[PDB]
């Protein structure tokens, strides 16, 4: 019974670590996706300005 | 990127060239009305002589 309690404690520790890392990954994931959205926006717009060079 | 920089330069230079061209064209305009006015002057004088010549003839 004592060994079962120790193993259960360690398993619960690991599982809480799992959940916390998953939440951190979620936050990072959202930030990276928004970053790339605005990156592609600014890149397209620099290209549009270059198109302006073509129109000139 | 850098091309847009060249753009700043070429667009400004072309704008200043256009400004100078407009100023020179206006100056030549004014000079041309000056010459038109002087030509009118001698034409009027010679016509005023011509009238009396017509009468005496």
């Amino acid at each position: 019974s004592d060994k079962l309690k120790e193993a259960e404690t360690r398993a619960e520790f690991a599982e809480r670590s799992v959940t916390k890392l998953e939440k951190s990954i979620d936050d990072l994931e959202d930030e990276l996706y928004a970053q790339k959205l605005k990156y592609k926006a600014i890149s397209e717009e620099l290209d549009h300005a270059l198109n302006d060079m073509t129109s000139i | 990127m850098d091309a847009i920089k060249k753009k700043m330069q070429m667009l400004k230079l072309d704008k200043e060239n256009a400004l100078d061209r407009a100023e020179q064209a206006e100056a030549d305009k004014k000079a041309a009305e000056d010459r038109s006015k002087q030509l009118e002057d001698e034409l009027v004088s010679l016509q005023k002589k011509l009238k009396g010549t017509e009468d005496e003839l």
